[PDB]
RNA sequence: GAUUCACGCAGUGUUAACGUGCAAAUUACUUGUCAUAUUUGAGUAUAGGGGCGAAAGACUCAUCGAACUAUCUAGUAGCUGG
RNA sequence: UGAAACUGUCCUUAGUGCAGAUCUUGGUGGUAGUAGCAAAUACUAAGAAGAGGAAAAAAACAUCUUAGAACUGAAGAGGAGAAAGGUUCCUAAACAACAUUACUUGGAUUAGGGUGAAUCGAUCCUAAAUUACAGAUGGAAAUCCUUAAGAAAAGGAUUGAAAGGGAAUAAGAUUAAUAGUUCUUAAUCAAGAGAAUGGUAACAUAUCAUGAACUUUAAAAUGGAGUGUGAAAAUCUACGGAAGAGUUCUCUUUUCUUCUUAACAAAAGUAAAUUCCACUGAAAUGAAUCAAUCAGAGAAGUGGAAUUUAUUGGCUUUGUAAGAAAUUCAAUGAAUUGUGGUAUUUUUGCAGUCUUCAUAAAAAUUAAAGGGAAUCUUUUGCUCGUACUAAUAACCGCAACAGGUCUCCAAGAAGCAAAAUCUUUAGUUAAAUAGAAUAACGCAGGUAAGGGAAGUCGGCAACAUAGCUCUGUAAGUUAGCAAGAAAGAGUAGCUCUGGUGAUUAUCGAAUCAGAACUUUAAAGGUUAGGGG
RNA sequence: GUCAUCUAAUUAGUGACGCGCAUGAAUGGAUCACCGUGAUUCCCACUGUCCCUAUCUGCAAUCUAGUGAAACCACAGUCAA
RNA sequence: CUGUUGCUUAUAGACGAUGGCAUCAGAAAUCGGUGUUGUAAGCUUUAGAGUUUCUUAAUCAAUACUCUCGGGUAUUGAAUG
């Protein structure tokens, strides 16, 4: 709901070229479910 | 509550259109017209109402049949 | 109201008919000053008292 | 293009509210061309417009509560909020007991266990609040029959 | 023409809000009341030295110790301003 | 600069000279890019259309679809009407102005479309009341009278209700919008056209089975309260399935949705209540209700008749009528549509009881009686209203104003409760603009060490008590009350036990009492008396 | 007013006294049980009323983008005598 | 040189201002320290009053035992790396 959000969230952002114009770029933030956040550092997928 | 609130219940007509003068001056409960003096045969005119006389009188309408007669 | 007299409805219809504007061709006449109908009213702007 | 007309027309054909109408989002140009009820009905038959199912409402929680309260689980002092007469009306208990006790005496008179004079005497005793329930009246009748034969 | 709660209603207190306001009298909580001397719609009756009033000179279309409107009327002013 | 009239001198004439009058009318500044655009819980993501989210985060982006999250919470922000409004209704094009930002949106602009009745209403009848001819009154305008004054009207004239009375229509489908009005099917009503039997009796016979003048009776047509009960619907629930959906790594023979039926008629089966009829005659008085109440001008018993119970005849059932409709499956065509309940609410009747110094309308219209004067088919059904809002945006308040305005239908939980609180069907997410920062002073909601009204005109404001069960309860008193006086104890969860019925072991009702065990020791989330 | 009483302390309250400026009998006199969003005093309980203030939340206020009034205004606006 | 700007910047702050760093900048996680609350979820102690059923066989059962000084939180205006 609007009143509560998870204290820690893990996301995956991907820089991609825009379909309409290839020279320009855009970000796509997605959700990566995890069982726990222990031992999770910034990984370049 | 004599101001804004008391105006909400005003949805009952007092006057409606009159058959002889066409104005909304026919009193529904008095059964007479406040303006042209209905069923009374004579039209309602007063000397203190000089503007009322210059609003509805002879010459304020079509004069369908008198315009030919006086021209004749 | 939903229920209305016969004559009262015809005087309602005429008020609808008179709420129109000047036709374009009438505005192109020579020496014409009538551009807008100043006897116009709208249901939510002025009540016609009838 | 606003699909307000199609949403309203579909709700009248599907016989549901505007909240139960589902217009497929991937063929807006196909849906927006239907400006009549005849055209909408074709879109419904072709599964372009479907009716959402009603939101589920389970009575399982209420069912378990009644099951526990049948066994008197929550019917304690601290869960009683109305007066004694409010929860169990006293007058209706009298009407229930009067019917039960007067029915028994009517059954015995026609069966011949008691006669009219004995039936009449017990009738005013029943009305006088003498016997709490059926068993007390049956005991009194049984006792009174033995005094008769002595 | 008992005691109370509720749908509603009123307007006891805050002398709260607002006070070039949501509003030319309203809002919030609190309080009182919430069917027989009750609440309420439409129809109908009562008109200005008149009506109507469980009576406050209260109410009679935001107008009342005498309504509104027009005429007498450019009322009169030893008073005030130009 | 401007582009067609004007000037000097002398006499004559005057609507003849403005800084003020809170002067009149019009226009315009400072204030000032200031005060504001803060009631109604709330929006986010992806896509489409569009000139209209750009960018060094310019942190915000109107409309439509989908997803998530929500609110009104069914005495609604739902679905419909009366008054009032009057085209505001629907569609398309289009956005200059308007809805305190903007708008592709609109109750805004432009242009077309839309309102179908023999059965719904007006029309008909009269109620409070209202108005005519003649008459009476008055200087006059005009007032009075409403059947009394009349050579007027078998008897008293006109109007007066879209909530009073009233001949007769329902289901399904259909439109961008009208629908008891259109279409299909199925009915009804009015106006027409073609001197009898049966039963002891109460009373009964698809028209039957004649019935004039005149008279009478009844119906239309009559308060409220409270109690019991019949029936239907809704909710809940038991048994038996069919079809579809949800959950499923942890379980769940599981949770959820559908399983329907009209007007008008028929009469297999079968109810409750009241009133009458026949037989017989009650005392050793009986009969009966929740309460009552009744009986020799005749009880109870047995056997009957009648009426009421949302159309025929109340319920099931039947024709209508499954061919409709709902739920599924397939690519127009196929599948199913049992039976219950000693539960609750609403509606609708019925039965008696209570209450009044209150007794709680009339006519149009209809039927019957007393009386004895006389000797199935088909046609038509005219006039008018009918769109839409009915309100936190269509009504009245200068307005898209937190004010005001008459009604109908009305789910689950929980509880005494149509209370507060949460949800379902339906509706809506916008309703005088947002983003950032998180200073003082504010408005709204709170908490607090120790003390406890010392504050103040004054316990103003806030705090505090609060449901239910048991015990107990003073003075005073009009003997009815005071009284929920005051005061004290109990209350949770889990596992059990007993009481209160129906049919002859099974079936069902939530209610009361009791006992062990455990714990965070229990009315208090909401609702909820401070006392003397 | 004087006497009691209520309090540590009483122009307040209650109960008495009465030559009562100027009470008094349907202009009604005396007496109150119940009742009252009526006026007054005192106790218990409770509490930010107070000793004496601290602190929390929402909405604004602050700044910005769009939009954008009003009352008022002789001219104006630093003091002492 | 100074200012803008960036760290959604602090020892500062209504806004300006003021203070710091600006490529060895900054930010971010994760890890350890340091605090808060009180022993997560799954299976096990017949823990376990009783009921129930097969009849010592299970069940269902508030609460309780071991794993468990557990689990969760922790700059947001906390400290290292």
């Amino acid at each position: 709901g609007i009143r509560s959000v998870a204290d820690r969230i893990r996301v995956r952002m991907a820089r991609l070229p825009i379909e309409g114009e290839e020279g320009k770029f855009y970000t796509l933030v997605s959700y990566v479910p995890v069982a726990s956040f222990k031992g999770l550092v910034t990984k370049t997928v | 509550t004599k101001g804004t609130s008391c105006r909400g219940t005003r949805h009952n007509k007092t006057h409606i259109l009159c058959k002889r003068c066409g104005k909304r001056s026919w009193h529904l409960q008095k059964q007479r017209c406040a303006s042209c003096g209905y069923p009374d045969a004579k039209m309602r005119q007063y000397a203190w109402g000089y503007k009322a006389l210059r609003r509805r009188t002879q010459g304020t309408g079509r004069m369908r049949h008198l315009k030919i007669a006086l021209k004749r | 109201t939903g229920h209305k007299g016969f004559s009262y409805k015809l005087k309602l219809g005429k008020k609808i008919h008179q709420n129109r504007g000047v036709p374009q061709w009438f505005r192109m006449k020579t020496g014409n000053t009538i551009n807008y109908n100043f006897k116009r009213r709208h249901w939510n702007r002025r009540k016609m008292g009838m | 293009v606003s699909l307000k007309l199609q949403k309203r027309l579909a709700a009248s054909v599907l016989k549901c509210g505007n909240r139960k109408v589902w217009l497929d989002p991937n063929e807006t140009p196909e849906i927006s061309l239907a400006n009549s009820r005849k055209a909408i009905r074709k879109l419904i038959k072709d599964r372009l417009i479907i009716k959402k199912p009603a939101a589920m409402h389970s009575r399982a929680r209420v069912v378990e509560r009644k099951q526990a309260k049948i066994l008197g689980r929550h019917t304690g002092h601290g869960k009683r909020k109305g007066t004694k007469n409010a929860r169990t009306p006293q007058k209706t208990l009298w009407i229930i007991r009067m019917r039960v006790l007067r029915r028994l005496l009517l059954k015995y008179r026609t069966t011949g266990k008691i006669d009219k004079h004995m039936y009449h005497d017990f009738y005013l005793k029943v009305k006088g609040n003498q016997y709490k329930n059926k068993k007390a009246l049956m005991e009194s009748i049984f006792k009174a029959l033995e005094e008769k034969k002595l």
